[PDB]
RNA sequence: UAUGUUAAGUGGAAAAGGAUGUGGGGUUGCUUAGACAACCAGGAUGUUGGCUUAGAAGCAGCCACCAUUGAAAGAGUGCGUA
RNA sequence: UGGCACCUCGAUGUCGGCUCGUCGCAUCCUGGGGCUGUAGUCGGUCCCAAGGGUUGGGCUGUUCGCCCAUUAAAGCGGCACG
């Protein structure tokens, strides 16, 4: 996981979702997992 | 960007009240960066923004810089007290009021222009927007 | 009870004769060592022409102490001197001969060659 | 809610009753009972169940949809049932059972033991194949997930316990040269 | 603008003393400065107080005030007392060779590794000099007496402690950066790719050689390395793949150049930087054969390699600039020496042939029989080894090729005895 | 009291930046001659287009991107093989 | 590291050590986890976590530092530099 203030997509399969009131990115590539 | 010569080596800092006097419209190119707030902008910041936005376009099109650093500012070193005259000049600055267009570009399509201006605006201490003629 | 700065007489064939202890191994705040413990140490006197030289940093096992050991059946043993044997990274001696009596506790700690080379195992 | 508006056709042999907000479903395979919020309402007749939506705002829409889905799954599970399937990949990876106790040899120094709860059963067609069966979606899914979490698949050889409907992301151990 | 400077030197029993002043002028011309006059003195020993003696100071001051200079540059490292004395006598600004090299390095440091290295070198250089520099304020004579309230220390202790502290912080950041750097070498070390490193003097032609080799034998050949005459052009190391026509792979590295009379505070930075050359598998020493002084350069080159700590590595001495010389034939190999011109296809072919001969010498003949339906191994052979001939048999494919011991062990089942 | 907004205890502390939170407006595309989402079926032939390569069969890379039946069907969107 | 001169000049004892600690977390060890240029071994980086633990000497008045030998580890700061 990457914990940054600037979560945004890194490729064209990344998806931006919200869980428990946090913005995050999920993807097939595990290197693209981000949480704000 | 430094003036070749000046009449005086020291100058008041001034203020930034009001909307920009002139230069609030795109006049040479198709695209421009507009200031939304007021700020002092140094020549290092101008140079960094220019290099970023010029490198993205691969030396295609044309770029106009619409602000010049006419004013100088001074400083005092660490360990000196107050008094004993004014300090020594350090750098050159341009006071930019809200509404001023400070960079213009032409000769490239929408995408290249907008992305170059976005890359440039991240080097500047002021809040900006992108406008088209 | 051997702690740092205590000196011991060397009871084997190597060139050393007297040794000063530098560190008791086996824990951060450990202070004293007993029969069957390994110490780091330095050679203070040596026999000219031997394998171990003066000023060398070595490690050794204590084979008899002046405050000895108690056995589980309720008996005790004590000696008139403190003595050590210079050893390698494994538990093997660096000499070919061992002098004086050695305590039986060396066998429980698996110092087999020292036990077999001794004149007497008490 | 398109889901919330759909009709539930009751199969033969299963009976559904309402005690206030509580709902009870019976049939050939078992009995279910569950509590929903009173703001939604349900009609009852011979062979149709309809859940209605008083209001059009957000949470109310979501609750309508999920209430319909839960009723559908409950009735189907009572009537036909539910199952999940599990595979083991790797040398020496073995699945067995002694009575009502699943025993897994998945590469540890000890075997791993599982016992099913009430309403759920475990079946072992082959030494490298497991099946979880029951009339409750949540419990079957939870037990299959718990079994799979013992030794999840790994990307360098594919070894572990996985669903049949899993695609494992595969990596190469040595690259660059 | 451009500053006017002077350069001052003593014979000091140096063997040349002329190339030293020439390269000092070149270095000054590489710092946006121009030399408007040099002073030399043939004294066999250095003066203890002013480095040139009493009369030479007046002569230097007169020349500076006639040529209108702003700074004086001395050919050797100065002493803090020497600096104080010269500054008081000349009423100008004084700077030495170490300061000049540090100034050159500071403004060409882009990556923060170089920036931090130059920062620590500058602070280490200025740390001993602050004594008399700060004593002028500190030696105020009148300060007080016994006070029953105070710091319990003298000001000299306090300022010594303050200046000592920050050095440790900067060095700590350096160490953390180098440790992070060792992470990126994990893949290279885990595999066993041979590595060959280019070393030599400045402006020898290392970067041009690397660029030619990369254009000849790389997949992403568009990745070029900067080249120019100027001065210390490359301040960073680069690593690239090279794949030979006979299907062999190695890595080529490029490092920085150095010059004679090198500061000791910066040789630590070079020792940090040349850590890739230290663990190299082969060394290529580029020498500018055209320059008459090239011989001297070679010696000082080994000296640098003796200090950073690279030894017992096979070295091939390559003499560049063969085209610039008349009545010479190239490329040619003599012992462990190569005569060639970097900007030549044939010279690069010869150099890569020499490299292949030197590195790979355990690739021997072997024959394999790969069954048809159990295929997918001929592809490995063709993309990991050089073949000679293959045959289409009824039972499979009969290949013969020259391979490495690892391939032999991996393909031990397919070997056929004769 | 009337009409709205907010779900953070914001209210009751702090920026550049980041974001399918939520409400109100204004434009525009398709749609009961059936739109969007799922489900069923098809998704073909010259032809493995040419070059290069030991290969390259849509899917290492370069140059081309036509035609037929037909409702459409890419000289191929991605995975996969060597 | 500095700037200012707001309390104290009918007195607010000032460095290092010893004795005795207590608190913060921006975590040195130990506990849980995500990513890896994670095959294994050994590591790197980030998230949760302050329960407990966190060495003896040579030199120097020294704090700091260098060195010797250990340890799971030899944390960084506040408390009138406690
Ligand atoms: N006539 C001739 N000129 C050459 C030859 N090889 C290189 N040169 C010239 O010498 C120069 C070499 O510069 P370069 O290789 O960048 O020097 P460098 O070794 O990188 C200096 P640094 O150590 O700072 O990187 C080039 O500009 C090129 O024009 C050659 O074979 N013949
Ligand atoms: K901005
Ligand atoms: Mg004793
Ligand atoms: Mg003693
Ligand atoms: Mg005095
Ligand atoms: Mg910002
Ligand atoms: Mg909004
Ligand atoms: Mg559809
Ligand atoms: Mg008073
Ligand atoms: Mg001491
Ligand atoms: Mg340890
Ligand atoms: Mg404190
Ligand atoms: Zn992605």
């Amino acid at each position: 996981m990457k914990v940054r203030p600037s979560v945004k997509p890194m490729c064209e399969k990344c998806k931006v979702i919200r869980r428990k009131g946090k913005v995050m990115v999920i993807c097939e590539n595990p290197k693209h997992k981000q949480k704000q | 960007l430094v003036p070749k010569r000046v009449k005086y080596r020291r100058e008041f800092r001034g203020n930034m009240r009001g909307r920009a006097k002139g230069g609030t419209e795109v006049a040479f190119g198709e695209y421009g960066l507009q200031a939304v707030e007021a700020s002092w902008i140094t020549n290092r910041q101008i140079e960094a923004a220019r290099i970023a936005m010029t490198r993205y376009m691969k030396r295609g099109g044309k770029v106009w810089i619409k602000i010049f650093p006419h004013k100088s500012y001074t400083s005092k070193p660490i360990g000196v007290r107050m008094g004993k005259g004014k300090g020594a000049p350090e750098g050159w600055v341009s006071p930019v009021k809200r509404g001023k267009i400070m960079f213009e570009i032409a000769g490239v399509p929408e995408d290249v222009a907008r992305e170059a201006l976005r890359l440039a605006a991240h080097k500047l201490p002021v809040k900006t927007k992108i406008v088209k003629r | 009870m051997i702690q740092q700065e205590s000196r011991m007489k060397v009871a084997d064939n190597s060139g050393a004769r007297e040794v000063l202890t530098i560190k008791v191994l086996g824990g951060s705040g450990r202070k004293t060592a007993n029969i069957g413990d390994v110490v780091v140490c330095t050679v203070k006197q040596a026999t000219p022409g031997g394998v171990v030289k003066k000023g060398e940093v070595v490690k050794a096992v204590i084979v008899r102490t002046k405050s000895g050991a108690r056995r589980q059946d309720g008996s005790y043993i004590k000696f008139d001197e403190n003595a050590c044997v210079i050893i390698r990274d494994d538990k093997s001696p660096r000499g070919t001969r061992i002098f004086g009596p050695v305590a039986r506790e060396l066998r429980e700690n698996n110092f087999m060659k020292i036990v077999s080379l001794a004149p007497e195992v008490l | 809610s398109r889901i919330g508006k759909k009709t539930i056709v009751i199969p033969a042999g299963v009976t559904v009753t309402l005690n206030g907000s509580t709902a009870t479903v019976k049939g050939p395979k078992g009995e279910l009972v569950k509590e929903f919020n009173p703001e939604i309402t349900i009609n009852i007749e011979g062979n149709e169940i309809n859940v209605s939506r008083p209001t059009d705002n957000k949470n109310h829409r979501a609750l309508h949809g999920t209430t319909r889905a839960i009723l559908n799954n409950m009735v189907v599970g009572v009537s036909e049932g539910y199952e999940k399937k599990l595979e083991l990949i790797g040398v020496g990876y073995r699945a067995q059972k002694q009575g009502d106790k699943l025993v897994l040899n998945v590469g540890y120094s000890h075997p791993v033991e599982f016992v099913a709860p009430k309403g759920v059963e475990i079946e072992v067609p082959a030494n490298t194949q497991v099946i979880v069966k029951g009339y409750n979606k949540e419990h079957v899914g939870e037990l299959a997930a718990n079994i799979r979490a013992v030794r999840p698949p790994e990307p360098y050889k594919g070894k572990g316990i996985r669903y049949e409907g899993e695609h494992v992301r595969r990596k190469e151990g040595k690259t660059g040269k | 603008m451009e500053k006017k400077v002077l350069i001052v030197g003593i014979s000091q029993k140096q063997k040349d003393f002329d190339y030293s002043m020439e390269e000092l002028a070149n270095l000054a011309a590489a710092n946006n400065m121009e030399v408007v006059g040099e002073i030399r003195q043939n004294i066999d020993r250095e003066n203890r107080a002013t480095y040139v003696g009493k009369g030479k100071v007046d002569e230097i001051k007169g020349l500076a005030e006639m040529q209108d200079a702003r700074l004086i540059i001395f050919n050797d490292e100065l002493s803090p007392s020497q600096i104080r004395n010269l500054e008081e006598a000349l009423e100008l600004d004084v700077m030495d060779r170490t300061g000049l090299i540090l100034a050159i390095f500071a403004n060409r440091a882009k990556t923060k590794e170089a920036q931090l290295q130059v920062q620590i070198a500058k602070l280490q250089y200025e740390l001993p000099r602050i004594f008399g520099q700060g004593e002028d304020m500190d030696q105020q004579s009148g300060k007080g007496g016994l006070s029953n309230r105070g710091s319990g220390e003298k000001k000299i202790e306090t300022d010594r402690r303050t200046i000592k502290h920050q050095i440790r912080h900067l060095q700590k950041e350096l160490d953390m950066l180098v440790d992070d750097r060792e992470v990126r070498r994990r893949k290279r070390k885990k595999n066993e790719i041979p590595v060959v490193s280019l070393v030599g003097y400045t402006n020898a032609g290392k970067s041009t050689t690397m660029n030619g080799l990369v254009r000849a034998y790389s997949e992403t050949a568009d990745k070029q390395v900067f080249e120019k005459d100027m001065l210390f052009a490359t301040l960073e190391t680069s690593v690239r793949e090279i794949v030979l026509p006979d299907n062999k792979q190695f890595l080529l590295t490029d490092t920085v150049g150095f010059v004679s009379k090198l500061p000791h505070q910066l040789v630590k930075a070079f020792r940090s930087t040349l850590e890739e050359a230290r663990d190299a598998d082969l060394l290529i020493h580029v020498v500018d054969y055209s320059d008459p002084h090239y011989k001297t350069m070679m010696k000082t080159t080994e000296e640098t390699l003796k200090v950073v700590g690279v030894e017992d590595v096979p070295v091939i001495y390559a003499y560049n600039k063969a085209d610039l010389l008349e009545d010479e034939m190239y490329p040619k190999q003599t012992g462990n020496t190569i005569i060639f011109s970097a900007r030549e296809e044939e010279s690069l072919e010869f150099l890569t042939e020499v490299i292949r001969k030197e590195l790979f010498a355990s690739y021997e003949k072997a024959t394999f029989l790969i069954p048809f339906e159990a295929g997918q191994v001929v592809a490995y052979l063709n993309e990991h080894a050089d073949i000679l001939e293959t045959e289409y048999l009824e039972n499979g494919t009969q290949i013969v090729a020259e391979v490495s011991p690892a391939d032999l062990q991996k393909l031990a089942e397919y070997q056929v005895a004769e």
